Parts: structure tokens; sequence; C-alpha cells
RNA sequence: GUGAACGGUGGAGCAACACCUGAAGGAAGGCUUGAUGAGCGUGUUCCCCGCAUACGCGGGG
């Protein structure tokens, strides 16, 4: 259907996976609902659900950005952004002179159509490694294009079946070439570390819509781009 | 007594019609519902038969200004600049009353069931300004005449045919300009801007804030169209008398010289409706020129004489009710 | 075999003449289409969840 997608602005420009990290922090003592959700947490306990997290932090260069999945997510952020909004006023205005936290929202459609002819399009910050294997797949070149091949092609197809849309069955995708292969880590000061790829291109024979989420760790912020903006770039 | 005044506007003229209609991006004005219409208020229009192929004439749509606006302006000029200082010049004072007949036409919106003597319409009527503009409680009838501002285009050949041989406008004169609002306050990002708040960042941060529950009381920014007649065109005016005094043509032209400061359109935060005068034909001959109107000499002495003397005990006998 | 049988309500006659629905009124004020998503940090074995039923597959941070 549609996401929502709202920015923030802090003045300064604060990464999403640190964004995610002082939210939870601000609204622990107080309001445990809203910031279950926000986070995808468990109604019972504080493991996140295995599923599409509907809702995700992203980049913004003022700040932080918030995207909403779906009828849900959107209802998530609707009634989540106020109290979000009057906790950095609270936090930014405690030290300093004090800053004014502005906001931005739009409601981006999903859409896809199918047409006989490839078309580009370029992702940054892809986090393509969780287990051995995909190291094993990763050595070599022939098991890896086909493990990015099905990784990118499953990744369409949750988001699309999470957000309640039927996607062609007979996409054929291909990866043609990476930049730079660099890691993320997982929280601050920690030796575990996850292999991701930096400015992926692959080659979609499908149109391919904004918000579009790839790859893993898609709740922190990575793999995902706007589609529209790619198509016909001014 | 015919008037004949072409001018021809300098800013775009739009005067709103009172029917609400919507806009997409790109034309398609009256879209179906679900296209994210926006707002619109039109440039009023009167349509017009008019000659678009071998004979036939149809009802085109004409875009003007009409004639209650200009004669509106019209009473409100000369109101204004031409019997207002004569009123205060010799120090009377119009009532209450006397200013609402004066500029509305009545003092309340009941009038007098019963008919008023001949004697108050001989000494109303063929006035400077009573003999033009009637009304009051009694319904006085109004010597002035005063028709709607028709651009000279191939739509209104019709209306002041067999005339203007060249400078004809054909093609489309109108263009929809598009006006966005801001809230000013979600476009700041900065302390220097917000220091001036009583209570601050914290009040900005609560305005903004009550816009976050607003956005998914009505609320700012928004982002709307007018739909107003393109700049530079020539348009022709019409003003008429039946039976008129010399002070009541000259206190027209006395209006009409002065006219040209005055706002014919609405919209006018916009400077919309400026306006030159091309032209002005008195009973088909030209008497205007940069300095004012040429001719016509006996209207303006009479007027001259006239304004002179024009005291308000009349503009209360008028303004008062039975 | 009716206190019955038999008997046209008919003819003609123009609802018409003369009256102006009006009068006098301002859609008008106030209001940035060009920013918001596009470029900049992480270096190695770890939570939890399903299918199985452990030979392993998939995935959440």
């Amino acid at each position: 259907m549609f996401v929502k997608q709202v920015f923030f602005d802090l003045g300064a420009r604060i990464h999403a996976d640190e964004a995610r990290a002082l939210v939870a922090k601000l609204l622990d003592d107080t309001q445990p609902g809203l910031v279950s959700a926000l986070m995808n947490y468990m109604p019972a306990s504080k493991t996140s659900k295995t599923e599409f997290p509907l809702v995700q932090f992203s980049n913004f260069n003022q700040g932080f950005a918030l995207l909403g999945f779906g009828e849900v997510g959107a209802q998530i952020l609707s009634d989540a952004t106020p109290i979000i909004h009057d906790a950095m006023a609270k936090l930014f205005a405690s030290r300093g002179q004090g800053v004014v936290v502005q906001v931005s929202s739009r409601d981006v459609p999903l859409s896809c159509e199918k047409r006989p002819y490839g078309l580009q399009y370029t992702v940054a910050k892809m986090v393509v490694q969780k287990k051995h294997e995909h190291r094993e797949r990763l050595a070599n070149p022939e098991t890896g294009k086909v493990f990015l091949e099905g990784l990118f092609l499953r990744s369409l197809e949750r988001q699309a079946a999470a957000v309640g849309m039927v996607l062609p069955r007979d996409l054929v995708v291909s990866f043609k070439g990476a930049e730079r292969v660099s890691s993320v880590k997982l929280r601050p000061d920690s030796t575990l570390a996850h292999g991701s790829l930096r400015h992926a291109v692959f080659e979609v024979n499908a149109r391919l819509g904004g918000l579009w989420s790839v790859g893993f760790l898609l709740s922190k912020g990575f793999g995902h781009i706007n589609t529209d903006l790619q198509l016909g770039q001014g | 007594m015919q008037i004949e005044v072409t001018v021809r506007n300098i800013t775009p003229i739009f005067s709103a019609a009172p029917g609400s209609n919507y806009i997409t991006i790109d034309g398609t004005i009256n879209p179906p519902p679900g296209v994210s219409r926006f707002p619109l208020v039109r440039t009023r229009m009167m349509y017009v038969a008019a000659d678009v192929g071998d004979g036939v004439i149809k009802s085109v749509p004409l875009q003007i200004v009409p004639g209650n606006t200009m004669r509106s302006l019209l009473r409100r000029t000369m109101l204004k600049h031409v019997i207002e200082p004569a009123l205060v010049e010799k120090g009377n004072k119009l009532s209450i009353g006397a200013y609402a007949t004066a500029y509305s036409g009545n003092a309340t919106g009941n009038p007098d069931g019963v008919p008023s003597s001949f004697d108050e319409i001989a000494t109303m009527r063929a006035h400077p300004f009573i003999g033009l503009f009637g009304g009051g409680p009694r319904m006085l009838e109004g010597r002035l005449m005063v028709d709607s501002l028709y651009p000279i285009h191939t739509n209104a050949e019709r209306i002041l045919g067999a005339g203007y041989e060249n400078e004809m406008m054909s093609g489309p004169i109108t263009q929809v300009v598009w006006a966005r609002r801001m809230d000013p306050i979600l476009n700041l990002g900065s302390s220097e801007d917000v220091e001036v708040i009583n209570g601050g960042a914290v009040a900005a941060n609560g305005w903004i804030q009550d816009l976050l529950a607003n956005s998914k009381g009505r609320g700012l920014k928004a982002f709307n169209a007018h739909e107003v007649v393109i700049p530079g065109l020539k348009w022709v005016w019409r003003i008429s008398l039946d039976r008129p005094t010399d002070a009541q043509v000259g206190l027209v032209l006395l209006a009409l010289n002065k006219m040209t400061n005055e706002r014919i359109a609405g919209g006018h935060s916009k400077d919309y409706g400026r306006f030159v005068i091309d032209g002005v034909s008195l009973n088909g001959e030209q008497v205007w020129s940069q300095s004012g109107i040429t001719g016509g000499e006996q209207y303006f002495d009479a007027v001259a004489e006239a304004i002179d003397g024009l005291s308000s005990k009349e503009f209360e006998q008028f303004a008062q009710s039975a």
C-alpha cells in the first residue's frame, strides 16, 4: 500500500542506530507500549519480532527518519510522533540555549510492474552477512552471486508480502557490481561485526517503487533507499 | 450619455467568482473526486455569444470584472476623493445612517414600506451623488448605469461590434497562479529566530507538537490556486446615464480622472488590477490625454460649483426612515 | 292488455379590456512551490524465533 516517512530536524546529524538507541533510552521510563511498538518488541517481553519490522529508523542529513510500512506502521508513526518530538524538545532544551525540532511527513505509495528490459538500481550500506556459511558463499564468486540473487528476490518478496500487495513471481534479477566491502557493528565497543556491501548495484526487469528495503538489519537503518528518485534522476 | 473607457491592465486582473472550483497540477479544472484536488477561486466570468465558425454563435465563456464591482469602485473613488473632501472641507459631517446610505445605499436591511414625496425625489434625483446612486429606505432610483468591464476579445466581438478592426485578442487570455502557505514556525531551524518567542524553544516545540497531532482547528501551510486573466491586454468599459445633469457627468468624469490609482479587481495584496486608461470616448469622441480628461468643460465646471455648497442635510433626510 | 301505451330540453350568446417585478447593493480580505528523501563510521561468531526433529535450513537485533 503506502509507507509513511517522518523526518526530524535536530540541527545536527545523528545516525540511525544511535537514534534508535537514544529513543529507546528516553522513553524507557514512561509509556512502554509506544516504544515497544516502535521498537517492534514482543507484547510480553523485550525481544523483537522475527518477522518484517513494520517501522524502522533511517537516515536524514539534519537528523533521523522514521519509516512506517502499511496502515499499521503509519498508524504507529502517527500516534508516536508528538511524544517523540516532545522528548527531543525537552532533551535539547535541558542543555544549552535550546533548539527547535522541525518535522516532515510524507505518504509514499508502493507500486510494481513488469517490463521486458532490466533496470539499474543501486543500494548503499547493504548488509549481507549473518552466518559463517555466508562467509563460505562469499569466498567463491560463483556461489556468491546466486546467494545475492536469492537474498534480493526474497527481500522484495517478504516486504511485498508484509505490506499487503501482490508481487509478480516471474521476476528475474542480476547483480553487476560492488564498490566497497565494510563491516557494521551490532553495539558500540563490541568485537562482533557483520560483513556488508557498500554501493551495490542490481538489475531487475521489474519497476521498483520507493521505500523498498533489501537485506538484513532493516530496522537498524541499512539496505533501504527510494527507488522513485533513482528512477529518472534529476 | 455613453462613456466608452478603453483601459489596459498593467498587473493581471483577478475578480473572484463565488463558485468554489478545483484544480490538479496541470490544468483539469473541476476534476473528479479522488485526484487530490486543490481549491480554486476562478476569475468571474460571463458567457457571450461569439462567432466561433462561419456565422454560428456559441455561448463561449468570457472572464470579466462585474458591473457591481466597478459600480462600487466608481462610487468609492468619487466618495473617497471628490465628495467627502468637499464634505469635510466646509465642515459638514454625515450621520452614521447617512454614511451607510452613501456607501452601501441603505441604512438598515429593512426599508420603508411607504413611498416618499415627489419633492424629495426632485431634490435627490439629478444630483452629483444621490442622483447617480439611489437607495435609502424608499429605494430611490439611481440615474447611473454602470456596465461590466469586458476585455477586448474576439469572444466579445458581438459586444461593441463593428469596431477595432485590428488589436483584437483571439487566443487564450488566462493563467492559473499558485499560492502556497508556509508555517513560519516549521521553517526556522535556528535559536536566534526563536529567541523572540514568549516561552521560546519549548513553546515553539509545543506548537509543532500540536501540528503533529493535527497533521494526520484548521492548520496553516496550504497550497492553492487562483484563475487570473493575463496582463497587458485591452479592456473596454461602458458607463451610461439617462437624462443626466452636467454636475453628475462631471462627477463621473472626476472619479474617472483619478480612477487610475484604485483597484478594479480583488486580490489587491498581489497588486492585482492595476490599469492604465488607453482612452475615454464621450459619446464617441476621444477626451482622454496623459493629464486626465481634456474636453467636457461644462461638466467639470458644473460639478465644480456643485460640490461647493454640498451639505449633509440632504444625506440626512435621505437616510431618515419612516 | 303493466291508470298502460306516444312524446329531443331546445335553439342563440367571444371573460374581456388596460396594467413595464421592481428598486439599491464590490466575493473580499490574509497567506514563499522549492525542500524532504540522493554523498561522508563500524572488521568476526554471539542473543531468540520457526521448519524440522537435529544431517541442517531459513531470520530478528
